[PDB]
């Protein structure tokens, strides 16, 4: 008869999966009465989001995800294409590439997508997204690979005008190439095409926050821009062909190591740095306790140093099945906490703000996923052999 | 219209051409009333808080002959706005007791005649410095208030007046001494509740006997209140005043009362009709007079909107007074009128 | 040579007409002058409309299109695609559903697409879409089957970015699979991606337009809204979970047998009525005449009821092929007419507002469909045995 993507989607659909998250943040205080002609300048607020998913473990019940999705999420639900429901627990995020990563408790029968090799895409490819646009369900829409980047962003004209940047990029095989992702950060919905996570890199990140609870991305602990902004003219920058630094991040190597706002980054390791943009995306290809020295300019300064996990993927509640901010620290070297909060009903247990965990409640826990392996067999007694530097003590 | 909007700085040029006629068997006010006003409201950005502003606004009568013309300015003042602080401007203005009579004065045509126009604080007058802060630093949403002064405006210059001369004086009925208001209003969602005061040092000119209410203040009093919401709109004003109301040409009235309600209806059609009743009542006028009726009409009207910049209306004043010795004297309008107009606005 | 759409939209353009409708409307009276920084808050005014339509039936001339291109037409053009042009006279409509029903005034050698089973679909199925985007002319644009519902609207990425809802949903066989509609009422116009209403969806509203006048789907007469709207709060109600009744309508069932604003139904034949959306689509199941008991709440209060012929779907000046709103009455109980107007033009003959007419100037008039069969065949003379309830006068 006629040709159809039906078949294929058929064998494709049982893998992706909706996803309702529940959660708060903290907006500010509206203030009284409200004048509609007058353009001015805490409290928890729950908010609702929803997207789409994708079943890449079926054994374990692992389901890949944007971050801009489960990011503050305190309640995930997830519901498979043939209605059945589920919880989710956050098992891992990276807001830089958007991909989340959670695991639904308690699974039982579920299929997982075979995943493509994304180093063999090609433009004129195929490709089919899947994703649910405006809440009112899973809709897929077809086209092809409009440009491979060369990060390896894909780029593909199977959107959707107006909607929110879905999830699933597959090809004709039912195979996942991609997952779809928002670059319209802290909003969702898109610039005209669609911007996806290649495959390989998906399967990537997504196994490091299996395997140690986070992605091993070290960062430089700087904060700037470009050369442009107000403040590198409203403080006059000479020689303006580089990274701005507005201000060296504390507690940082950039710190540590000795940089302080102002100068402009030129090159990093012998290559020239011409925008914060080729910075932080370089800085992005070198895992933690890597070594990068880089030139700086004041009237000629320079410098080498040692980098470590970055601030912005970390954990929160879900490292002890129980409920209540860590990452990892350098190599193997355990798990440091780190910003509490004001609630404090982790510091209310005797953790600080810098307490490394290498007991495993007995046990070595040279990272979260170590960890939170012990916090999740043995439920019964718990006692976090922290040791914050030099206090070791043993709370429960 | 907004003509220019670029580095900063907008500039709003606005204005109406109302073509307008008048049916009353008063033939004073009887015929064609066609009129136009412009303006200009300009704004600069000075910094990411501060604003500076002007405004302008300028009524040219459509309805005299060639070898004339009457027009004037309504306002013309500059000011400085501070973002969650406030604001001050200087120059011809409204006085701060129109922020709160200004809630009734939404008829067609009529209304918002229980005061008039250089009448000291009340409505439009020249030499107003006035400081308003909204929303209370922004702590208190919908919460306004303001204060304001008036210099004096005295005798004309060149006239031969041997004192109380200013350099833009004018008639008694449009003269006042230094004077000092304020006024605070707080409107929730649809609700709104006000008041002001005003009182200015009247002038000898004003004070002799040729002219009736001699005071050495004049004094005003106002409450309101407003609801505007699901397509009604209602309000009401009570203003209590002392040697500050015009009787006619007569002079001022020493003590008056003055009440204004209003009811509108706006259909999705386009139609609005308003219903209304204002009174002035005056209390011991002096020369026989003792207590009369300054003001007293019911006025039925609506207005029909093509849209924002086209619209229609008929407006129609049942006017309660009686024709007697004392309307007489003053020159007070007894007769009912019938406005029909037809507004083109920018 | 290669693949192309070109071969079957030959054989599928001939049945797809353009058309232009010119109608008036009562508009308000602006008010002059206009202030532009003034945020504010009848005559009939002519306009002009253009759509798409499907040629469904050769030899009546039967073409169906979208509700709101033809909605208050007093002249409606159709246009083949040889470039033929004829005059066109309403014979049905529905709101509801953006579904109408026209028929060309002395059709001569005419083509009627196939339609397809819509039960068959299948969401990787092969689309493509028929209209006119902007006026410009016929735009054809290609896609697939992207939701099911599952009312079964059926969504698919063949739409148009900005463009107003086009009419002609086929398959890659050229059968006619549903007709595009726009989900932004009073505006046309769509949301990101395309909605048609399901071809056998199509069929069996445009039957009923022909065989009885219009369709039989029976309204419950209540009109209101979510627990949300200001009237829910500014009235506040207790137990919020339904539909708010914000008006029971005149002369219904609803107001009939019983019922006030302020309950809220909770449930509709035993289940659970969570929000007016449910319900709506829950009595639109319903033909007329049919009985269905639900449970209200004021302290709990419930009932049961029977519900009669909706008046959003009704019919005004083409019953008479004359020139002048009734509609159906029940079972086949004749033509019940309801609010007559101002002009007066067929008061003036002696209709009043609850006149029906089961006299066909002579026979039986179960209903407009026949009615309008007599008023078609026999233009001479006409007496309208109607009677009103009580009075059967006999008016020309």
């Amino acid at each position: 008869q006629m040709p159809s993507l039906a078949p294929m989607l058929e064998k494709v659909m049982p893998s992706v999966v909706s996803i309702n998250v529940e959660g708060s943040t903290t907006v500010n205080t509206p203030r009284m009465p409200r004048n509609f002609q007058q353009f001015f300048g805490g409290q928890q607020q729950k908010f609702m989001a929803l997207g789409s998913g994708v079943i890449i473990d079926a054994d374990k019940g692992y389901v890949v995800t944007n971050n801009h999705v489960v990011d503050n999420a305190t309640v995930i639900k997830v519901q498979l294409s043939d209605g059945r429901k589920f919880d989710a627990k956050m098992v891992g995020k990276d807001p830089r590439s958007d991909i989340a990563l959670i695991q639904i408790q308690n699974p039982k029968n579920l299929t997982a997508i075979k995943m493509a090799d994304s180093d063999a895409l090609r433009v004129g490819d195929y490709t089919v997204a899947i994703g649910n646009p405006f809440g009112l369900g899973e809709t897929v829409t077809s086209g092809i690979v409009s440009a491979l980047g060369r990060e390896n962003f894909i780029q593909t004209d199977a959107a959707i005008n107006r909607g929110n940047s879905g999830g699933a990029l597959v090809n004709l095989n039912g195979e996942l190439i991609g997952i779809n992702t928002a670059i319209l950060a802290p909003d969702g919905g898109n610039i005209g095409i669609g911007f996806a996570i290649p495959s390989n890199m998906v399967k990537n990140l997504t196994s490091q926050m299996v395997e140690y609870g986070q992605v091993k991305r070290g960062e430089l602990g700087i904060m700037g821009t470009e050369l442009n902004s107000e403040l590198a003219k409203a403080m006059k920058v000479d020689a303006q062909r580089g990274a701005f630094v507005s201000q060296v991040l504390p507690n940082s190597s950039a710190a540590k190591a000795g940089i302080k706002a102002g100068d402009v980054i030129t090159s990093l390791n012998g290559k020239p740095i011409s925008s914060f943009a080729a910075l932080r995306a370089q800085v992005g290809t070198m895992p933690v306790g890597s070594k990068l020295t880089l030139g700086l300019l004041r009237d000629g300064k320079q410098v080498n140093v040692n980098l470590e996990l970055q601030q912005s993927s970390q954990n929160q509640v879900d490292s002890s099945s129980i409920f209540n901010e860590m990452s990892n620290k350098g190599k193997d070297q355990g798990v440091v906490v780190n910003n509490v909060k004001t609630g404090t009903p982790a510091a209310q247990i005797g953790l600080k703000k810098g307490d490394v965990i290498i007991g495993a409640n007995q046990q070595a826990v040279k990272n979260i996923a170590e960890l939170r392996k012990v916090l999740d067999s043995k439920p019964s007694v718990l006692a976090l052999n922290i040791q914050r530097g030099d206090s070791t003590i043993y709370l429960l | 219209a907004e003509v220019y909007n670029k580095d900063g700085n907008k500039l709003d040029l606005y204005g109406k051409v109302d073509g307008l006629h008048y049916f009353s068997d008063n033939k004073d006010v009887d015929g064609d009333q066609t009129y136009m006003r412009l303006g200009f409201k300009g704004e600069t950005q000075v910094t990411d808080q501060l604003t500076g502003y002007g405004q302008w606004e300028y009524q040219i009568q459509g309805n005299s002959a060639e070898n004339e013309n009457n027009s004037w300015t309504r306002v013309a003042f500059a000011g400085l706005k501070f973002q969650d602080v406030g604001s001050f401007d200087y120059g011809r203005n409204y006085g701060v007791v129109y922020d709160v009579t200004s809630w009734t004065d939404v008829l067609p045509e009529f209304g918002g005649d229980t005061y008039g126009s250089d009448n000291f604080m009340q409505q439009r007058g020249n030499g107003f410095a006035t400081y308003r802060n909204t929303d209370f630093f922004g702590l208190v949403d919908g919460l306004n208030f303001a204060v304001q002064y008036q210099g004096k405006n005295g005798n004309p210059s060149g006239e031969g007046f041997t004192s109380g001369v200013t350099n833009n004086g004018r008639d008694a009925l449009r003269q006042n001494g230094d004077g000092v208001g304020g006024s605070i209003t707080y409107d929730y969602e649809g609700f709104g509740i006000g008041g002001a005061i005003s009182s200015s040092k009247r002038t000898d000119a004003q004070n002799t006997a040729a002219y009736i209410g001699n005071g050495d203040r004049a004094e005003t009093y106002t409450g309101g209140l407003k609801y505007d919401a699901n397509n009604i709109y209602l309000a009401a004003q009570y203003t209590q005043t002392y040697n500050a109301t015009r009787v006619g040409s007569l002079g001022w009235a020493n003590k008056a009362q003055n009440f204004e309600a209003v009811a509108q209806y706006q259909f999705d059609f386009g139609l609005r009709p308003s219903l209304a009743y204002l009174q002035s009542k005056g209390k011991n006028l002096g020369r026989g007079y003792d207590d009369e009726d300054i003001l007293k009409y019911v006025d039925v009207g609506a207005t029909y909107y093509f849209n924002k910049n086209m619209s229609t209306y008929v407006d129609y004043k049942i006017n309660l007074l009686d024709d007697n010795q004392f309307t007489r004297d003053a020159g007070i309008n007894t007769d009912n009128i019938v406005a029909l107009g037809l507004v083109y606005q920018f």
